[PDB]
């Protein structure tokens, strides 16, 4: 079950950490392309699972908009076997438990009528933090919260940029522009090209990103609020 | 319903003419318009420390800036002798008339309007209106710390007004006689006489004629005013200098953060990640760089400094010739024949207001 | 200086360019933040057994003091080349990350691991990028680390099909294809075990001993820095022309106030020339803002030694309240000091009348040696 | 163009034209505005006139003969003789393929033949007035009446000697 | 480009960019000086026309 849309203008985050003022900078990084095709991929097992794994390049945007807890967390890495290393992700309400055990089974739901990696042996580094996925509600279901993440790696370290959006009431990307805050930028050097998502027992969107050349605006306050491309128009 | 359009060039409207052996044709009306003619005049003065920009604060580099032999002591030479002529430049423009005049407390010259280019004493900044609409319409700090500076000009725009005030009273009570000796008194009118028998009229044309010639010269100075703040460019040529300067500045500036194929563009990083011995070895492709990025825009500066002495130069001659007199030259002192001419300042540069004679109606005839 | 600038002993009347001025930082301040925890370098050289060649054991130093004097407790030190930095000014720097692989090779080829060198270790054991920067290290360990019978645990390889691109493990017990014999796991003739032992007792010599060496591998770059050497902190200093060091950027300033509003996630600040404008306090976590020092070019204005040998400067665009630096002791004469657009004028006093233009100045205003 | 010039077709070499700052982003700005203002001077010498007259069909002046300068229809090129002369008195593709590229001019060499034929025809039927206001009609001995009356020579000189003054033009300009 | 390897052909790349940079600053320098002495002729055409 898989549907398309257009990407709209959406998926622009701050690359640099300084601080700009009325400035019209260029860069030259990984971005999404403007009114790039967008895949809808759609899932549902309430009425074991119906997802393949999704392949993985030059990094992932990510987009939904859950009710609580309903999508909880991330599995990447080659294979996805206790024989190479996979990163885990998983969002409970108090901590995130992210960590690189080995692992290749980690889920057993058996909806009736936990078991979290169930073969860890050799652990790696842990990041235990705050929850990524938090909300905040007004007693009301007008707006339904939009959650934004970008996921790369490029010569070490692993980036993960979110941005939270309760502008939203009723649309599935919709227009506007809405940068990205960096959160995680955490070191590990192992090697990733395979990528899945998990899902809470008891609304999906998969983007790609590309070497391309951007040009941002900055406004006296230091957040971005218009980019143009080089590549999609002659007249960008 | 639009879309663009791509057509041939035309040159304009095709006209055909009646000529014969005996056919003239003689006009019977005349029409006095108004003209304007800018030109810049000087660009602004700068100086370039080379010590400060190749090598900042570092004695260490200051060392090595030796071995070239002395390629500093002739940018400054250089950079000196520009602003010398930029100087000179408006002083040659401007200085024409050794005393300054005042004008007269009652204004009343047999009905003309003078009233929109004498100064106004309301404002203190004592200038006329137009000069007010040619003031209103043509990062900084981050130069200042780079051993660039920018000099003021010797003359302030508060007695170049002086100057334009005092050519523009004398050219009123006085005609062309205040260029050549002592200043003489004369009524406009007769003035106006004198300019219309220079153009072969008979004077009798003009005392006549007289209150729909005063009426058409306030229509065409009344116009001018809303045609200079309405049009979307007008005063095109000064801002193209300014924007000229100003990225020459930017882009010279900005080649400060290149490598050069260099690890890195900063003098401190590499003086202190680094031990001495084999340090000069960045530091010599930093300083290569940094030559010949300035020699670059030494050349450049020369070479538009000559373009800006040619043209003041011209404005110079226009001066003597348009304004302390009336010059027969064909479409020099605007279009049409030539009647006289007014200055106005501007931000580096002059506005000319011309006032021309224009035939209006023709009549055919048979001639022998 | 006038005489000097120009080569000669009489100079016209006029105006002139001598030299420039710039205003002197008077104390030095130091910030770093409160991380006080020593790094685990003392473990790394102190261990008991070292890996193979061809797998060695990078580890990864996170955030602490890190001391470049610990190990000097080993003596010999057979090398110490470092290539990037210059170790004496190792202390004073601050590193983003640090990578250290320490592994044990022969004499004969401790000279291999360089940038830019060919052979068997460097090629098909391990490589190093030709822009590496950092340091290597090595001891020897003859006496302490081998066997009468010898030690065949370290092994290094010998024969691989492709060349070895910098930092990558090869670590794959693959039987050699050579000759025309498509070995399917013989190991026999044409096909090689490409890992071949070493043997060390303590009868051999140097170049035939078995040495431990250690490499370090660091980055420099704009980022938040995690190592930085025991270097103490230092108070703040406002409104006042200091050179600072805070946490790898050094320069001169004044150090005043700011009202920018930076993210909480942003460090440094810029500008539309890309020149650092505003800091944020490594430890109080406030925003300082960094305006240059005053500076410029002086002139001196001389009427000709013709007539006199009195003379007057005329210090561009600085202002004479409050730093006229205040060497020829020219500076702040009594009822000599004016304050004109073009900058600060001592030497000359500023009547009330007006003449023609002899020396020309900046903004309207001429100089003389007009009598009482 | 640089990229082609100095590392032609080469990623590699394009890589390493970074580091010296932007060195090529000026070369094309000075060559540009060369360019505009090589277009701005033909325009500046040859309009001067804002309209397009035409010659006369019956071609009389007085006696003085205009065809050695005047249009020749019968050449499709029209063009009069001597501008002929001029056309006939006044490797190529090799540094096409180098990146240097060479531009056609705004002015196609068959209108600014009509500037000139404009110029001519107005200069003929209306003496110097085309240049100042509207075009008057005047006929060309008068002209050249008025035009020895303005160096000093009275203009019954002219009329008193026409034949003699016209075969001498006539000889002068063969 | 195919008779050496990359990692040491960044030194013979360098000396001809330089050459070529020269040769090329040069020309431009040229150009300019020859057309301001054409535009010089350009007003005295007009100005005789
Ligand atoms: C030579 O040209 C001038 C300028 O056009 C002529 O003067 C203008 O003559 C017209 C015709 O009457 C005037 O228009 C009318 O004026 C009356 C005045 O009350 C007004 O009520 C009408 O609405 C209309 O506008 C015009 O005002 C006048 N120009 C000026 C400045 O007074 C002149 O007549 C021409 N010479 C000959 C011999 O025709
Ligand atoms: C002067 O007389 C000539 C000839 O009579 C006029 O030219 C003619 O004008 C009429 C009326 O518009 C046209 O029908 C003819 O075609 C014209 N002849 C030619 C050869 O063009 C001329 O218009 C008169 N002058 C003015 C100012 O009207
Ligand atoms: C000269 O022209 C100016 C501007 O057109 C005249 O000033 C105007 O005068 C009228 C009547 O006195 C006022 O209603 C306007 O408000 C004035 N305009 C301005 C901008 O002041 C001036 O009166 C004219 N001179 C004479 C002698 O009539
Ligand atoms: C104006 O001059 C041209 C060229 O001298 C004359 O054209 C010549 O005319 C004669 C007699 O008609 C011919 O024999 C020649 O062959 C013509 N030469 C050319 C090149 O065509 C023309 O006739 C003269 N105009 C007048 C009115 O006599
Ligand atoms: C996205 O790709 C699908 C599959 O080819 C295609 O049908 C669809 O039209 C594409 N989207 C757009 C906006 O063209
Ligand atoms: C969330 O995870 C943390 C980390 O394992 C754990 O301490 C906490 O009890 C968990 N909370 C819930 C509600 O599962
Ligand atoms: C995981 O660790 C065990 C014991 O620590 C070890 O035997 C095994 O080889 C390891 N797995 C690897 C290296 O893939
Ligand atoms: C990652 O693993 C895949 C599959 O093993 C391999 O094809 C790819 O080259 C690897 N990439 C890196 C950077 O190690
Ligand atoms: C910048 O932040 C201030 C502080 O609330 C706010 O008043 C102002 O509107 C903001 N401006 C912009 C352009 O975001
Ligand atoms: C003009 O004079 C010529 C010369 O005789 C004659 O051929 C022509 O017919 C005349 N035209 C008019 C309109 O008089
Ligand atoms: C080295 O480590 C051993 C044990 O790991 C310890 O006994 C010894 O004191 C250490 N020596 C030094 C100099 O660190
Ligand atoms: C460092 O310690 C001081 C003293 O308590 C404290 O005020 C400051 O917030 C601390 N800063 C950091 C970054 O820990
Ligand atoms: C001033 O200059 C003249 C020029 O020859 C010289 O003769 C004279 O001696 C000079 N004045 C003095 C005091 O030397
Ligand atoms: C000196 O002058 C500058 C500008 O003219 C001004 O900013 C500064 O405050 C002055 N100094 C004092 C002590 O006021
Ligand atoms: C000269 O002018 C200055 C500025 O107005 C004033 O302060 C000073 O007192 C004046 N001196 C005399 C003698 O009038």
């Amino acid at each position: 079950t898989q549907s398309y849309t257009n990407s709209f203008t959406r998926g622009v985050y701050y690359p640099d950490k300084v601080f700009r003022s009325s400035v019209l900078h260029s860069t030259q990084d990984l971005f999404l392309p403007f009114f790039s095709n967008v895949t809808w991929f759609h899932a549902i097992h309430v009425s074991r699972f119906d997802n393949p794994v999704l392949p993985f390049n030059d990094g992932v945007y990510f987009a939904s908009t859950e009710k609580s807890n309903i999508i909880r967390g991330w599995i990447f890495g080659t294979t996805l076997d206790s024989k190479t290393q996979s990163l885990l992700i998983v969002n409970n309400a108090t901590n995130v438990v992210i960590k690189v055990c080995e692992f290749q089974f980690c889920n057993d739901p058996f909806l009736d009528v936990l078991r979290v990696y169930s073969s860890a042996n050799n652990c790696t580094f842990e990041y235990v933090s705050q929850p990524f996925l938090m909300d905040l509600e007004g007693k009301q279901g007008n707006f339904k919260n939009l959650r934004e993440f970008v996921f790369k790696n490029i010569d070490g370290y692993f980036k993960i940029y979110s941005k939270h959006t309760p502008v939203n009431l009723g649309r599935d990307l919709p227009q506007g522009f809405s940068a990205l805050e960096p959160l995680v930028d955490l070191p590990i050097g192992i090697n990733i090209t395979r990528f899945q998502t998990l899902l809470a027992l008891h609304a999906y969107y998969v983007g790609y990103l590309q070497p391309r050349t951007f040009l941002l605006k900055y406004n006296e306050n230091g957040t971005i609020t218009d980019a143009v491309d080089c590549a999609l128009d002659p007249l960008s | 319903s639009q879309s663009i359009i791509a057509y041939t060039m035309s040159l304009g409207a095709e006209n055909s003419v009646a000529y014969s052996n005996n056919s003239i044709a003689i006009p019977t009306n005349f029409t006095i318009s108004v003209t304007t003619e800018i030109l810049p005049v000087s660009m602004t003065k700068t100086s370039v420390d080379c010590t400060m920009y190749i090598c900042g604060d570092s004695t260490e580099c200051s060392n090595l800036l030796l071995q070239y032999g002395s390629f500093c002591t002739q940018l400054k030479r250089a950079l000196t002798g520009i602003a010398v002529e930029q100087d000179k430049n408006t002083q040659e423009v401007f200085a024409q008339v050794k005393q300054i005049y005042k004008t007269p407390p009652i204004k009343y010259f047999g009905g003309f309007n003078f009233s929109q280019i004498l100064p106004d004493p309301s404002k203190p900044s004592k200038r006329s209106p137009i000069e007010d609409l040619l003031f209103n319409k043509v990062l900084i700090c981050a130069q200042k710390f780079n051993g660039l500076t920018v000099l003021p000009p010797l003359l302030t725009d508060e007695m170049i007004a002086q100057y334009t005030s005092a050519l523009l009273a004398g050219t009123i009570t006085s005609g062309w006689t205040f260029g050549a000796g002592p200043a003489l008194q004369i009524p406009f009118p007769m003035q106006m006489a004198y300019r219309f028998n220079g153009i072969g009229v008979t004077q009798n044309v003009l005392y006549e004629n007289q209150k729909l010639i005063a009426n058409q010269f306030n229509s065409a100075i009344g116009k001018i005013q809303d045609s200079l703040s309405s049009t979307p460019s007008a005063l095109g040529k000064l801002q193209d200098v300014v924007n000229h300067n100003a990225q020459a500045l930017n882009t010279l500036v900005k080649q400060l953060s290149s490598k050069f194929g260099a690890i890195s563009s900063v003098l401190n990083d590499i003086l202190s990640r680094l031990d001495p011995p084999e340090a000069e070895v960045q530091i010599d492709r930093l300083i290569t760089g940094r030559l010949q990025s300035l020699q670059t825009y030494v050349t450049q500066q020369l070479i538009r400094a000559a373009e800006i002495r040619a043209s003041a130069n011209l404005a110079a001659t226009k001066m003597s010739e348009c304004v302390l007199g009336q010059s027969k030259r064909v479409d020099f002192c605007g279009k049409g024949y030539h009647l006289m001419s007014f200055p106005q300042s501007a931000p580096h540069g002059v506005v000319f207001l011309h006032v021309t004679y224009v035939p209006a109606q023709e009549k055919n005839f048979t001639t022998a | 200086e006038t005489k000097c600038t120009l080569k000669s002993f009489t100079v016209e009347k006029g105006i002139y360019q001598t030299s420039n001025f710039r205003v002197q930082p008077t104390e030095s301040i130091v910030r770093f933040p409160n991380i006080t925890n020593l790094c685990p370098f003392h473990e790394v050289f102190n261990a008991t057994r070292f890996a193979s060649v061809y797998a060695w054991n990078r580890k990864r130093i996170s955030n602490c003091v890190a001391d470049y004097s610990v190990l000097y407790n080993f003596a010999p030190f057979f090398a110490f080349k470092c290539y990037g930095v210059s170790p004496t000014k190792l202390n004073d720097l601050c590193f983003t990350n640090v990578y250290a692989d320490s592994f044990v090779i022969r004499g004969n080829e401790v000279s291999q691991i360089a940038p830019g060198q060919t052979g068997n270790i460097a090629d098909y054991n391990y490589k190093l990028p030709d822009d590496f920067t950092g340091c290597v290290i090595a001891w020897n360990s003859n006496k302490l680390d081998s066997k009468v019978s010898g030690n065949y645990n370290y092994l290094y390889r010998l024969f691989r099909k492709s060349k070895l691109k910098p930092f990558e493990r090869d670590i794959s017990t693959e039987i050699y294809q050579a000759g025309n014999k498509p070995c399917n796991g013989v190991a026999g003739f044409n096909c090689y075990f490409p890992l071949q032992s070493y043997g060390f007792r303590p009868t051999y010599g140097v170049g035939h001993q078995p040495y431990r060496v250690v490499v370090l591998s660091f980055e420099l770059l704009h980022a938040p820095a995690t190592v930085c050497g025991p270097k103490k902190s230092t108070n703040l200093v406002k409104n006042k022309c200091v050179n600072f060091n805070f946490n790898g950027l050094t320069g001169t300033g004044v150090l005043t106030e700011s009202n920018k509003k930076f993210l909480p996630f942003q460090q440094f600040g810029r500008d539309i020339a890309d020149t650092t404008d505003a800091v944020r306090d490594p430890q109080t976590l406030e925003i300082l803002d960094i305006t240059p020092c005053s500076f410029g070019g002086v002139s001196v204005i001389t009427p000709g030694t013709n007539t006199s040998n009195q003379v007057a400067v005329l210090y561009q665009g600085v202002n004479c309240t409050e730093v006229p630096v205040a060497t020829w002791r020219v500076y702040s004469t009594g009822s000599n000091v004016f304050q004109t657009r073009a900058g600060c004028l001592i030497g000359a006093e500023y009547v009330n009348n007006s003449y023609e233009c002899d020396i020309p100045i900046g903004a309207g205003i001429c100089a003389s040696y007009q009598t009482q």
